[PDB]
RNA sequence: AAGUCGGCUUCACCCCGGGACCCGUGAAAAGGACAGCUAAAUGUCCGUACCGAGAACUGACACAGGUGCCCCUAGCUGAAA
RNA sequence: UGUUCGGGUCGAAGCAGGGCUGUGAAGUCCUGUGGACCGUUCACAAACGAAAAUCCUGGUAAUAGUAGCAGCAAAGCAGGGUGAGACUCCCUGCCGCCGAAGGGGCCAGGUUUCCUCGGCAAUGUUCGUCAGCCGAGGGUUAGUCGGUCCUAAGACGUACCGUAAUUCGAGUACGCCGAAAGGGAAACAGGUUAAUAUUCCUGUACCAUUUAGCGUUUAGUCUGACGUCUCAGGGCAAGCCG
RNA sequence: UUAUGCUAUCAGGUGGAUGGCUCGGCUCAAGAGCUUAUGAAGGACGUGCCAAGCUGCGAUAAGCCCGGGGUAGGUGCAUGGAGCCAAUGAACCCGGGAUUUCCGAAUGGGACCUCUCCGUAGUGAUCAUUCAUGAUCGGGAACGCUCCGAAUUGAAACAUCUCAGUAGGAGCGGGAAAAGAAAUCAAUUGAGAUGCCGUAAGUAACGGCGAGUGAAACCGGCACAGUUCAAACCGAAUCCCUUCGGGGACAUGUGGUGUUGUAGGGCUGUUCAAACGUCUGGCGGUAAAAUCGAACUUGCCUGGAACGGCAGACCAUAGAGUGUGACAGUCACUUAGAUGUACGCCAAAAGACCGGAACAUGUCCCUGAGUACCGUGCGUUGGAUAUCGUGCGUGAAUCUGGGGGGCACCAACCUCCAAAACUAAAUACUCCUUGAGACCGAUAGCGAAAUAGUAGGGUGACCGAACGCUGAAAAGUAC
């Protein structure tokens, strides 16, 4: 239970929501010519350079 | 438009590529018949949805219709009776290129198109 | 057409402009509330659309230097 | 400038309800003070207390009890809610 | 469901007091007390999930290392953890 | 590239194989494949020719269905489920492991791994219906818990002065920061969720400031505020006995 | 049915070479060239109906408002669903506005806290002014100026030398900067501000006289431009702010005059009359998106499709090119050639204004000091006893004067007037715009044909990829 200040707290927030895969629409939309983007991760690997 | 200050492939193509809307309005010109180009001092105008062509190149060569669609990205239009019908067997529109046509009848519905044409 | 043009509010009142801008905001309010369930919304360029109403309504205050 | 963006509508939030308390997702640079200002004059009703905190999502939400019981059935019939 | 009683011991915790040692002398400041009682209002901001490790950290790993044995721990035997 | 003369959707380049010519570098033709470009005369150029550099980049073998999946904690079995599929997922029983740590609490760190549902291509040293994996949704509530406040070793800022000069430099003056294990205003028990709970709810409390009224200094002291070792007395959580 | 194998070919798999294509790269040329306290660049976070990256934007958040151009579609990279917007003229482009979170010069205080504390609501630091107000700060691809300043290396070792005033550092700073109107260069008698280019010339000069380093003038060009103070004489005759009342500067001198070498100016007298320049003015040019722009989409054949072949018809101040289902002057955009254009920029006629130029006379007055010079030390230089700098020391003269003429001094001759100031053009550079190319053509060309300084690596300074292509049309395979 590492103690974060709100923006330290705000930059994790974004590197999570970041971690999401592209959208199906945005594969159909696309012809399957955009279906992974270079912000996946996983929490357990080299880990953030965030906080 | 792109003029001769430029001959170059790559440069014309990225002109054309890069192409803002109002510049891709252009680009859906087709040749008017010998009556509309004799009535409007011009030879060609810009295909508009609604007015009425005949296909004069590719698989449709001779049909007339009315321009269902256009879509200034593609550079195509959609053309009643041009269609591609698919394996469901549901009839699709092919999109064809205004310069494969021929304006017979002009959509004069706004007033602002006899302007448009010319001047 | 739209919700109401630039025209529109600039036919208003005062008083008129700030009670559309409040309604507007009530309509965003529950839209948005909506979206929160997840579920998709009824009307999807409702939204943006009142969005960009409110911009132009907020715009037209500023011109007329009540805001 | 609105600090209340929308009420939350999950069912952890809509649990709330049935106690007089209300949930909202709020700007995240506002605090108790305004929330509370900005509800009372969005609605019209008193506040008793603000409970507030951040998402992973990185929004604000305030939970609000209000004074008048059925305060938070009226402000989310009006919304829509119910 | 009972829910009532007694006794023993008590660390590794609390209170209190003594002694010894030092060519070693073992922080500072905020705060608090010494005159306050009654009522009403106010108490903003940030963190808060979960792991904390022979799989949630670090060592490229679901790594026999390290971070942490850091702080805690019941009965018998036994001086004893 | 300049220039001359051409070929190509009645099928260019490239590719696989072959025929012929040439000492040869190579050229040409044929068949197939391929689907849009390619040559040629005379000259001129060059980022112009690879088998080698423990060459570089990519791809891919033998090794080889081999080593490993043992040594430091040798752990599973029966019956019943679920499922297309079960050594491996769930329940019951039996048999075991740790039991001053492999349990409990929490720092730093991690950053959603938490919870629920739905999945099993990859990950998991086997499998997998399982999962810290994959996808979707949800989850963190404070006057009293911490931070916040104070100062410590010690930094940083401004000024002064130095320096060819500075974002550089010691000192001084004034400030300011520096401890989630030092100091420190105050909250407990119970319940509630799938996941939060001294935070939400119930009950019963407490602290600080501001305001209003009621009264006022004793003021400068004490406290905060302290090492190591050793010992007595009293209490008590845990433990034990009738 | 001889297994395990061996050699050749073929079919398939894997793989991603080759070819062809390319909205990318690279290089050169021509332009254009500052921005930020009215808060920049940069970063963080947020912002989309379904949205993770990038891009744009800022709680008015892939956007809002006005004018012009454009006109029928639009809703970024990126044709998926569902909606929304648009003839009340959207999208798009040109111009002008608004909004514009937090950090950041960052500037109320504090930051291992992109937030937090006081809230008395914030002119942080250093400065100018009268104390209204104002200036400076950060950024910019290279270029520019000032100052500080290596070593590898070469000398076939190495020390002076070279590498090299390079690399690197610090400060300043603009569209350019610096220089700049001779105390000059010459040589027997001349030229006439500066910069840049050519040449002188690998010459003179330096140098273990080794290796090496290395000018300038003359001359030919580009472009041309001259002036302002200090002082003499006069003495408040001036300048600035202003709420138009007044206030500030200023006799330690504001302003006028004056500005220089065969001396000039001042003071006294005479003559001729006034050139340059500043302001107004906007004839007219330059000038936004953009507008117009000839002539085939004719027969047959081949083909999925003609831009092809064979007949036929035309344009050309347009046969540059690109797109379009295969090769297009005549299908589309264009091209050649004409038009138009808001704000701006230059700009001629014509007016307003301070005023300019010669001579005579001379026990008359003025003409820049720790300066010029010199001694000594060091750096630097081709600068040699004869470069420039600057450390220490020393240190003048005043037109009957002073400096220079490659050691010093004497004499003659020639030449200039320092120690105060400004000054266009010719020049440099390439973030950016346009154009071009015997350039590269996806292991090449930028690292990046960019969801590329990205993924990833490093505590950090920093290092750093790979990945292009269906088809004419999704007709993207029904049952
Ligand atoms: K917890
Ligand atoms: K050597
Ligand atoms: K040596
Ligand atoms: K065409
Ligand atoms: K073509
Ligand atoms: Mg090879
Ligand atoms: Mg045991
Ligand atoms: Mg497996
Ligand atoms: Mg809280
Ligand atoms: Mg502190
Ligand atoms: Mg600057
Ligand atoms: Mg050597
Ligand atoms: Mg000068
Ligand atoms: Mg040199
Ligand atoms: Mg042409
Ligand atoms: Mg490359
Ligand atoms: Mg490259």
């Amino acid at each position: 239970m590492s103690h974060n200040m709100k923006g330290q707290k705000k930059r994790l927030a974004k590197a999570h929501k970041q971690n999401t895969r592209v959208p199906v629409w945005v594969i159909v939309k696309t012809n399957r010519k955009v279906v992974s983007h270079p912000r996946r991760r996983h929490w357990r690997r080299r880990s953030l350079d965030v906080k | 438009m792109i003029a001769m200050v430029s001959k170059q492939p790559r440069k014309q193509r990225k002109a054309r590529y890069a192409a803002p809307l109002h510049i891709r309005q252009k680009f859906m010109g087709a040749r008017l018949s010998e009556a509309l180009t004799k009535e409007y001092g011009t030879r060609s105008a810009a295909v508009i949805t609604g007015d009425t062509v005949k296909v004069m190149r590719g698989d449709f060569k001779g049909t007339e219709g009315k321009v269902q669609s256009v879509s200034l990205m593609d550079g195509t239009i959609t053309v009643d009776g041009v269609i591609s019908t698919k394996v469901d067997g549901t009839e699709v529109p092919r999109p064809l290129n205004p310069s494969n046509v021929m304006i017979t009848k002009l959509e004069m519905k706004d007033g602002r198109r006899a302007s448009s044409i010319k001047k | 057409m739209a919700i109401l043009r630039t025209s529109e509010i600039r036919t208003m009142t005062i008083e008129e402009r700030a009670d559309e801008l409040e309604n507007l905001n009530n309509e965003l309010v529950r839209e948005r509330a909506l979206t929160s369930a997840g579920g998709a919304p009824e009307n999807p360029g409702r939204i943006g659309e009142i969005r960009r109403t409110i911009a132009r309504i907020k715009t037209i205050q500023h011109e007329l230097n009540e805001i | 400038m609105s600090s209340i963006n929308y009420p939350f509508v999950t069912e952890k939030a809509m649990m709330l309800l049935d106690e007089n308390k209300l949930q909202f997702i709020v700007d995240t640079r506002s605090n108790k003070k305004q929330i509370l200002e900005d509800v009372e004059k969005m609605y019209g009703f008193k506040v008793k207390s603000v409970r507030t905190m951040t998402t992973m999502k990185g929004m604000k939400k305030a939970v609000l009890a209000f004074e008048e019981p059925e305060a938070a059935h009226e402000i989310a019939t009006r919304i829509g809610l119910m």
